[PDB]
RNA sequence: GGGGGGAUGUCCGGGUCGCCCUGGGCACCUCUCCCGGCAGCCUUCGCGGGCAGCCGUAGUCCCGGUUCAUACGUCGCCGCAAUCGCGAGGGGACCAACGGGUAACCGUUCCUCCAAGCGGUCGCCGGCGAGCACCACCCCAGCCCCGCGCCGCCCCCA
């Protein structure tokens, strides 16, 4: 993916997809999103199906699950993110206290 | 894309046959809440000290040690150890 | 008037397997020989894949989809071949023209000859042995003694004789030593050396006198992988004596004929080769496989024996799986048909000179009925009748109700293996008909409830059918030729109308006045099948015309006392020059108590007749062909229909739209310039160059172009005896436009066919070939 | 189709059967339509249909 | 919450504006596949007007001609379709009226 | 080119000067006519005018304008006079935008050329016999052989010793090889940079690539191997003659233009060094 | 996009009441020049300039509805060094989401532990075996595929 972004061809890599194939990509993003050692290239695409894929999320619902099951983990990708920083400031000013 | 910028540092070192070889590469040496444009960089005529600012503001000092984690020194198959550069210093800069 | 657009009715098309020119070629004469190069029927014949053989005329570029007849159900066609005798000179020096046979391969062991003129199969014969897999004529040195050649799967060259009008098989001139080796491409070098393309990688040279091996020709392994077997898919010879062969590599083969041995191999194209293509001349090479691509070839200047591809291009959408090449009467073509429906024609002296023209890849009967009180739109195919109902207008709505406003109302199949070849409905839709080649058959409506009205006195099927629209009369062309009609009684009863029908009576067609010898050459009696059948909207008066250009009609007398006579002026209604392909009655009556026939031939001739007077209407005689405005003229679009208006008429081709003021008299593509049957001349970006500029008088201000070849009085009279019209291509795929009710207002479905790859088979790929 | 046939054991009783093609055409093999299918389909695989779908 | 809010109004707005713009050209006549109903389609995509150019090998542009411009209007059309001719069309004057059904 | 005067083979210059911008003319010189600098007008064309080359002697010279090509044949014969140079010219229209082109003289007289021409769509027409073609008022209906291979511009095309294969190379850093006696293509296929320039050795053995980032390599024939290698500074340069893909309108059209200057350091301990 | 106009259709004060207008709402066709590019043709080496310029939108006689893709030289085995992964099976949380059920709750997906074992990448100043041959011809058995006949079952009417 990394390749993919590098030589610009994400999003011809997944515009042509179908139903099964975004299943499975899906699939592997909502898995790997919570890494954030890839976190960003990830969510490039993950934007680019939403931009490819989001129209048909009614016409078949479990891919709409599957959307959901994207959020289902992000909402908890927020507090990670975000009690990282809540600890991510816990750890700093004792250093200050160190002096 | 100012978002998506990628930014790498490389540390290599030379062989006399003109060959340049990594020792590290550090992906984020200027980070705040997105990454920073690395600014400069610069040699000390001394020593093997390299120091760099970016738009973090801080200028951040790099010295080559010895990888040895817990005692046993990391050598190269041949028997030299493994050199690899670190952020020896870093000073924040005030602003005006 | 307000148009509804349609695209919800699948009409399936169908793989071409097979393109066939009734000539190769002509032997070219000056513009003086022209009179005797005249009479000359050439045409076309063209096999899909649901069994179904058409032929269309070429006309000069005009190529009118003259005939369409369909095979059964689980039948298909691969192979076409024509028979054509050389011309026979008469004890006065009058020209016979070579009757020309039509010979088909329906998957089987079987050879079918078709008969055109009653439009079915004449003959089948078959003989004790695998299932063919090419075949084709000997050629000509013998005068009256020719031959079929057909191979097959287990390989054993089986040998037909075709004379006497007679098609049996004679005899197996040899099979193939090894059990595993099919037989796949067919042609003939000599009069008496047959070379024939083999399954496992051979070509294999015969001698038909004796069934004689005179040599081998062998094709490595695919070192494009696995399948270790080369796949000979075609064979063609050239005029001089080299064979050339299209194989499963796609590349092709270049063989010296007099040793029989390659000098040549071309890497051409990724997949395989599927046809190929000379020049009557012997000069260019066409090769057409399913990369959707086809390429020509010439020969190198210099080095003898050596040729080179010129070019490549994608014309098609699917795979070129037949092809046939004509040059002759100044229009050198190849025909390429594969498996998106549409037919691609080519110039061949002109090649990279002219644009292609992509044929109609829709029948060219409209196929699409409607019964307007009911707002019944109706279509048929292979076993099927599709009637849907529209149950509202188009004001109501001026998004999500135009589902539920269209409705798959019905569908009804048909009984036994045939194929409906026509339907007919009354025009509040209580009556159905569909016409089969074997029979005909009637189901009364009741808005639904369909029972079927039985008939006497058929069983020989009808190639047209027409129903009166006051509901009385049933008429149909009968084996193509023979008209013939029944009266229909609608007896009322406590449950409901019912319907019988009477005796079918015949009525005799007019004894045209033909010579003897147009009569025997050329394709026989055939041009007297008929095409087109109106009543009047009344149904007092009938009309029907054929593919000559003649036109008989039938009065209605009342005393059942009701009989049908002939117009005595039918006499004085004159020939044609072209074949008609639109002929309709107009709806809005006349003053005389005559009424006024519009016609258009396929040279877009239109006109309308006084025909109770016998003659045309004087708007006819005031609006003449030269009057008439030139996005009309220029079209390249046979005409598909009209529907009426009050003073208007709307016309449509296949991708062409029109409307006109016939109460109204009136006042881009070139004319004078002669090209081939195909396509506008190139403009901006062609390989051959356009300005070829001379330079002499070394200042370069002196320059030369060098060329590169090889009633005036009846307008008096017509204007003494003393606008409104419009067009536009902006419905491309326009297969059906049928009015309905619910200068008057009117609404009208708009049906298409778009293709797309869902429509058509996929494409497969193996590791290399993959396209982008 | 075509009535099978009763054996009473030794001997095969048949009706004889011709009335498919009256005059139509020839009915196709099947089996020879997909061996040339096949040969061309030699060892290639195919394309994903259609678009998004079931 | 009001970054999260933040999202959904910057897109409801940036759509609102290219809908604004696709009706009108739709009212215009151009023909384009917008919403009909009175509830957001699911995605948030609008049928942008043909780009006039046309991207070849390698790298270069010619125009986009009128006959590949008639058939990419030709497949946004629909199945079915009420599309009404005018007297002013018939005269050459002013456009059609089109109705596709809502897909 | 060196032509027989009256007895004597001498060397002729062919200049190809601009009259105005669109137009130029060609004129020939000697020794003695370039110490006078009066010369010897042949032929001016008004289409943009790119180039010019001619045979070995001078029977034929072809002029290269930007879509349309001059073909110039000398009049007489074994040349007896010097002021009978005349040239019987024809234009006609490539059907591409002309980047470059080649030619093999068919022969001890010149009975023939066959021309490749290469043009920045990617493409190459070759002409088989122009002079049979053109000395023929009426000519025959010509037609090139089309061969496209690259997707960028086309950038140097000539002929292999015997003129079996239709060597090139251009943009996408792939030597190019049409096979011509086949359908088969032969490439050496992944350079260093963009095929600016090719080269023939006199005999078939050695080619000489001139490669876009300052490079020359000598390799020689199914060798394929440096036999030969010189490169240079590999700097960034404002181009004379400015690029051969700048003539289409690509997506991005590329601008000779330096946007910052180049990072280099000599190396201490080795000063004679310097990376770049 | 602006600045502006001539004209289409429209409501609210309205007017002798009609041509419509002013005051508010306006959407469009048109014209106008200033926005962005694109061309050509003279100019000067070029830098630049000038000239008469088109387009920013829609459906064609046909028809560009095209043309375009990156090498051989040798493979197999197993060993070393760094580096990563999957996990059979056995365990936890019940977080979240979904679908049912009010709900309880179920189920599905997920998070995580332990791990039999297993590969994958680069560097091997690793070793080992072998190069047409993973072939030609032929034959016999075999997986798939497809064709038809025979049964087995289920049918219904009987």
């Amino acid at each position: 993916l990394t390749a993919l972004r590098h030589r610009s061809a994400l999003r011809e890599a997944l515009q042509g997809r179908d139903e099964l194939s975004v299943i499975n990509i899906l699939r592997w993003a909502g898995k790997y999103v919570a890494d954030p050692r890839y976190r960003s290239i990830c969510v490039d695409v993950a934007f680019h199906l939403i931009d490819l894929y989001a129209e048909h999320v009614g016409g078949s619902a479990e891919l709409a699950t599957q959307f959901q099951q994207l959020l289902a983990k992000v909402n908890r990708e927020v507090e990670k993110a975000e009690l990282a920083i809540v600890t991510g400031g816990m750890v700093e000013s004792l250093m200050m206290s160190v002096e | 894309c100012k978002e998506r910028r990628e930014i790498y540092l490389k540390f290599w070192e030379v062989g006399a046959d003109q060959s340049l070889e990594l020792v590290t590469r550090i992906n984020d040496a200027h980070y705040t809440k997105q990454t920073e444009s690395i600014f400069d960089l610069a040699s000390d005529p001394t020593s093997a000290r390299f120091a760099t600012i970016g738009n973090d503001g801080m200028v951040r000092f790099w010295s080559p040690k010895l990888r040895k984690r817990d005692g046993l020194m990391a050598t190269r198959p041949d028997g030299q150890p493994l050199r690899s550069w670190s952020c020896s210093r870093v000073v924040p800069l005030p602003v005006h | 008037m307000d148009i509804h657009r349609c695209r919800f009715v699948r009409y399936p098309a169908s793989a071409i397997n097979a393109v066939a020119f009734t000539h190769s070629a002509l032997p070219v004469v000056s513009s003086s020989k022209k009179y005797l190069q005249k009479n000359i029927q050439v045409r076309l014949a063209i096999g899909r894949a649901n069994g179904d053989i058409e032929i269309w005329n070429p006309l000069n570029g005009g190529w009118y989809q003259e005939v369409i007849i369909p095979g059964g159900k689980d039948r298909s066609v691969d192979g076409l071949v024509w028979v054509t005798d050389p011309d026979e000179e008469m004890a006065d020096g009058k020209i016979i023209h070579g009757k020309s046979r039509l010979f088909s391969i329906g998957y089987t062991t079987t050879i079918t000859e078709w008969d055109l003129e009653k439009a079915r199969a004449k003959k089948h014969a078959s003989g004790q042995h695998g299932e063919i897999w090419c075949f084709g004529v000997q050629p000509l040195p013998a005068a009256q003694n020719r031959k079929l050649v057909a191979g097959t799967v287990d390989g054993n060259l089986v040998l037909y004789s075709i004379e006497d009008g007679d098609l049996k098989f004679q005899k197996t001139l040899t099979r193939t030593p090894s059990k595993k080796t099919k037989f796949v491409s067919i042609a003939f070098q000599s009069h008496n050396i047959v070379i024939v393309g083999c399954s496992n990688s051979t070509i294999c040279a015969y001698d038909v006198r004796t069934g004689t091996m005179l040599r081998q020709m062998t094709l490595g392994t695919d070192l494009t992988g696995g399948s270790k077997n080369i796949i000979v898919w075609a064979v063609k010879c050239l005029p001089n004596g080299d064979i050339v062969s299209g194989d499963s590599t796609g590349q092709v083969c270049i063989w010296d004929g007099k040793t029989y041995t390659q000098a040549q191999r071309i890497q051409s194209h990724t997949q395989d080769v599927l046809c190929l293509s000379v020049s009557a001349d012997g000069s260019k090479i066409i090769s057409g496989g399913m990369d959707r691509r086809t390429a020509v070839y010439e020969p190198m200047a210099g080095q003898s024996g050596r040729w080179s591809k010129v070019f490549h291009r994608r014309y098609h959408q699917h795979d070129v799986k037949a092809m046939a090449s004509f040059e002759g009467k100044g229009m050198s073509v190849v025909v390429s048909g594969g498996s998106d429906a549409s037919p691609i024609v080519l110039p061949l002296r002109a090649l990279g000179k002219e644009f292609h023209r992509t044929l109609p890849h829709l029948p060219q009967h409209p196929t699409v009925l409607s019964a307007p009180k009911a707002r019944y739109i109706l279509s048929w195919w292979e076993n099927e009748i599709r009637i849907w109902h529209l149950l509202n207008s188009a004001q109501q709505f001026l998004p999500l109700n135009l589902r539920k406003n269209r409705k798959f109302l019905a569908q009804v199949l048909i009984k036994g293996a045939s194929h409906i070849t026509s339907a007919s409905i009354s025009e509040d839709g209580t009556l159905l008909a569909a016409s089969t080649p074997t029979d005909v058959k009637v189901f009364h409506l009741d808005p639904l409830y369909i029972k079927k009205v039985n008939m006497t006195g058929t069983g020989l099927g009808a190639t047209r059918v027409q129903i009166s629209p006051d509901k009385r009369w049933i008429c149909w062309a009968e084996e193509g030729s023979k008209v013939m009609i029944s009266r229909v009684h609608a007896t009322e009863s406590a449950d409901g109308i019912s319907y019988t029908v009477s005796v079918p009576h015949k009525l005799h067609r007019l004894r045209r006045q033909i010579p003897k010898h147009i009569l025997l050459g050329g394709l026989g009696s055939y041009d007297r099948n008929v095409s087109q059948i109106a009543f009047s909207a009344d149904s007092r008066m009938l009309s029907v015309a054929d593919l000559a250009g003649y036109i008989d009609t039938w009065v209605l007398r009342g005393p059942a006392g009701e009989r049908w006579a002939r117009n005595p002026k039918a006499a004085m209604i004159p020939k044609l020059s072209a074949a008609p392909v639109v002929l309709s009655f107009s709806p809005t009556p006349r003053d005389d108590g005559d009424y006024d026939l519009l016609v258009v031939t396929t040279l877009k001739q239109l006109l309308i007749f006084n025909p109770l007077r016998g003659m045309l209407s004087e708007w006819s005689r005031r609006n003449t062909y030269p009057k008439l405005p030139e996005p009309f003229r220029d079209t390249r679009d046979q005409v598909k229909g009209i529907v009426w208006q009050g003073q208007r008429a709307w016309f449509y081709g296949v991708a062409s739209l029109f409307m006109f003021d016939l109460s109204q008299d009136f006042s881009k593509r070139k004319r004078g310039a002669h090209e081939s049957g195909a396509g506008s001349k190139i403009e901006k970006h062609s390989l051959v160059p356009q300005r070829i500029r001379a330079a002499s008088a070394p200042d370069g201000t002196k320059w030369e172009d060098i060329e590169m070849v090889d009633g005036s009085e009846l307008q008096r009279l017509r204007e003494e005896n003393r606008a409104k019209w419009w067009h536009t291509y902006q419905f491309r795929p326009i297969m059906g436009i049928v009015p309905i009710e619910g200068i008057p207002p009117l609404e009208v479905a708009l049906i298409e066919r778009p293709l797309s790859e869902d429509d058509l088979p996929e494409r497969y790929f193996a590791e290399g070939e993959w396209e982008r | 189709k075509n009535p099978k046939d009763k054996r009473v054991g030794s001997t095969a009783y048949r009706v004889v059967s011709n009335g498919g093609d009256p005059r139509l055409a020839p009915k196709a093999k099947k089996q020879s339509l997909n061996l040339k299918q096949a040969l061309l389909r030699r060892d290639r695989v195919a394309k994903p249909r259609g678009g998004f779908f079931v | 919450e009001a970054v999260r809010l933040k999202g959904v109004i910057a897109e409801a707005a940036n759509y609102a504006k290219r809908a604004r713009r696709a009706l009108a050209d739709s009212a215009k006549g151009k023909a384009m596949t917008v919403h009909m109903s009175a509830e957001l389609p699911l995605g948030l995509k609008t049928d942008n007007k043909i780009s006039t150019e046309r991207v070849r090998s390698g790298g270069e542009i010619v125009a986009r001609s009128s006959r590949q411009i008639g058939h990419f209007i030709s497949k946004r059309r629909g199945i079915y379709s009420i599309h009404r001719i005018s007297e002013e069309m018939l005269l050459g004057a002013a456009g059609p009226t089109v109705v596709q059904e809502a897909r | 080119d060196a032509i027989e005067v009256a007895g004597k083979v001498d060397d002729v210059l062919l200049t190809l000067n601009r009259l105005t911008k669109s137009s130029a003319q060609i004129i020939a010189y000697n020794s003695k006519m370039l110490a006078t600098k009066t010369g010897k007008l042949l032929h001016t064309y008004d289409e943009s005018p790119q180039s010019l080359r001619s045979v070995a002697g001078g029977r034929a010279i072809v002029a290269a304008a930007k879509e349309a090509l001059h073909i110039g044949i000398l009049k007489t014969k074994k040349l007896a006079s010097w002021e009978e140079l005349a040239y019987r010219f024809v234009s006609f229209d490539v059907p591409d935008i002309i980047s470059t082109f080649d030619i093999r003289p068919i022969i001890a007289e010149l009975q023939d050329i066959d021309v490749a021409v290469g043009g920045a769509r990617g493409a190459i027409y070759v002409y088989s016999n122009l002079l049979a073609h053109l000395h023929t008022l009426r000519v025959g209906t010509i037609q090139p052989r089309k061969y496209h291979w690259h997707r960028r511009a086309v950038h140097s095309v000539k002929w292999s010793g015997d003129g079996n294969y239709l060597i090139s190379g251009g943009y996408e850093t792939v030597l190019v090889l049409w096979q011509l006696d086949t359908g088969r293509v032969d490439f050496l296929p992944h350079l260093s940079a963009a095929i600016e320039n090719i080269v023939v050795s006199p005999k078939g053995s050695a080619y000489a690539l001139h490669l876009d980032d300052n490079s020359a390599m000598v390799l020689s024939t199914a060798e394929m191997k440096p036999s030969m290698y010189v490169s240079g500074i590999q700097s960034l340069v404002l181009g004379d003659r400015p690029s051969k893909d700048a003539l289409v309108r690509r997506v991005w059209r590329p601008i000779d233009e330096i946007a910052s200057p180049l990072v280099a350091t000599i190396s201490p301990q080795n000063p004679s060094h310097m990376f770049l």
